[PDB]
């Protein structure tokens, strides 16, 4: 899955 | 003679995929007579050649200001890779090296804890929402707070400190009008770090 | 030539009536040469005759270290008095002149909150207790705990962050293990700082 901040992509596995 | 500081990425930048983590080879103390500095790059111990140079900066104390830069690549910094800048001017009897690279340990996830204002504050006008993060190693870390899919930028967030068993903690304090509170308005915390589910969590409060 | 660094009392000193809180002079990198190096000392512009010179140390990288400590009046050092270091030694072409004084500007009383770990905390065998010190200024503050009239050690503080209001805070935390905070023991958060009523404050907390 993935991570999002503020609708900005963090990471995903 | 010219001094070097190498400094490391943005934590932000290097646990967020959609970033680019860079590292800086500052170089000050560039005298005016030979301005000519030479950059060579070592990623664990093999040189690279895709490093820039920043525009020359004058200081006006009789020295420039000469930057190199490197992308470095996301897995590469938390995977602990070192990277190594040279640097030669004239005015150097040899070459000074430096040396970076993230702190070595195996990595700790942060608990995130969500702490709502004492009841003693709420006399005043406004209160301390307090994030309070624990366990971390290494130290690398940015915490930020939101409200209704907005930043909330009324915050101070303390410096990591050592804690005994080795991991670090640190506190941050978002501070709201008393009444966004009282209002049942929900407000969160946002943590990256590497060692945390895709380097990111979010931890929420409101009046219960 | 040598290099001179002038520190300010601990806060513990300045703030504890019977403590003595110093001045310290420290002088680095004096050469085998010329050790002799004489301090004068300057309060409010008004020279003293009355610091000690602690006993000369020799480092390893072949440099002696001296240091001057001049003991300072509570009142004085909290009516912000400004104290000066003045050194001189035959390796220096010119007399290095120090100045330090508490910081400036209104004294901010602190405000002491107890903050109970959170229920997520509760899976561990050790919780933090949480104490928020803020609204004081200056920085100088000294934070420990205790309970049952006992000190408890086992705390770490951040060190003060400036806000945004232009005054100080901190957290300071304490570890216990879980099972006696479990068993409704109290534990006090206690702060010392210029503008609390006494220089002293205690706030408890308990589940
Ligand atoms: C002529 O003037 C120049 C310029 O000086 C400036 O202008 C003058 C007029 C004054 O106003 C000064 O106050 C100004 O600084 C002088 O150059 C200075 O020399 C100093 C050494 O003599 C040097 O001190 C060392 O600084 C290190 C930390 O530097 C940080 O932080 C300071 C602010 O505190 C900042 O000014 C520096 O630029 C630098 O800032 C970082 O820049 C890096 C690189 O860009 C950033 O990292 C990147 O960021 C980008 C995004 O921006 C991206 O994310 C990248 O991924 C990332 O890599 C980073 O964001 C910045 N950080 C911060 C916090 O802002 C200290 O660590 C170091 O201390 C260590 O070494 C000491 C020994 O000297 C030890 O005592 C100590 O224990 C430490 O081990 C030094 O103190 C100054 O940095 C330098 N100034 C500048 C601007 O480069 C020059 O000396 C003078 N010459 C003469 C003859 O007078
Ligand atoms: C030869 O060696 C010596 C000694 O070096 C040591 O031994 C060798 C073998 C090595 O192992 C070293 O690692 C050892 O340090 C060298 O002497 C050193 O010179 C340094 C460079 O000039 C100098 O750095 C400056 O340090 C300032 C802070 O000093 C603090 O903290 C350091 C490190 O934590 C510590 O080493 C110092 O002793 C000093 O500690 C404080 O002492 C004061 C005064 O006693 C304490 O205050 C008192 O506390 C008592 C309680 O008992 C009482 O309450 C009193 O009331 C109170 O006054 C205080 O508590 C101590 N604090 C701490 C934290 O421990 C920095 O501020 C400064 O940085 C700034 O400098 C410039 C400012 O313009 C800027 O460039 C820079 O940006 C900074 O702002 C300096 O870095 C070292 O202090 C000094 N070391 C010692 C031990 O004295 C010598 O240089 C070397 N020569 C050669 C040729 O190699």
């Amino acid at each position: 899955d993935c991570a999002w901040h503020l609708g900005e992509l963090v990471w995903c596995t | 003679g010219p001094s070097v500081f190498l400094f490391p990425p943005k934590p932000k930048d290097t646990l967020m995929i959609s970033r680019t983590p860079e590292v800086t080879c500052v170089v000050v103390d560039v005298s005016h007579e030979d301005p000519e500095v030479k950059f060579n790059w070592y990623v664990d111990g093999v040189e690279v050649h895709n490093a820039k140079t920043k525009p020359r900066e004058e200081q006006y104390n009789s020295t420039y200001r000469v930057v190199s830069v490197l992308t470095v690549l996301h897995q590469d910094w938390l995977n602990g890779k070192e990277y190594k800048c040279k640097v030669s001017n004239k005015a150097l009897p040899a070459p000074i090296e430096k040396t970076i690279s993230k702190a070595k340990g195996q990595p700790r996830e942060p608990q995130v804890y969500t702490l709502p204002p004492s009841r003693e504050e709420m006399t005043k006008n406004q209160v301390s929402l307090t994030c309070m993060v624990e366990g971390f190693y290494p130290s690398d870390i940015a915490v930020e707070w939101e409200s209704n899919g907005q930043p909330e930028n009324n915050y101070k967030t303390t410096p990591p400190v050592l804690d005994s068993d080795g991991s670090f903690f640190l506190y941050s304090k978002l501070t709201v009008d008393k009444s966004r509170w009282q209002q049942g308005n929900v407000f969160s915390c946002s943590v990256m770090h590497e060692a945390l589910h895709n380097h990111y969590t979010q931890k929420s409060l409101s009046l219960s």
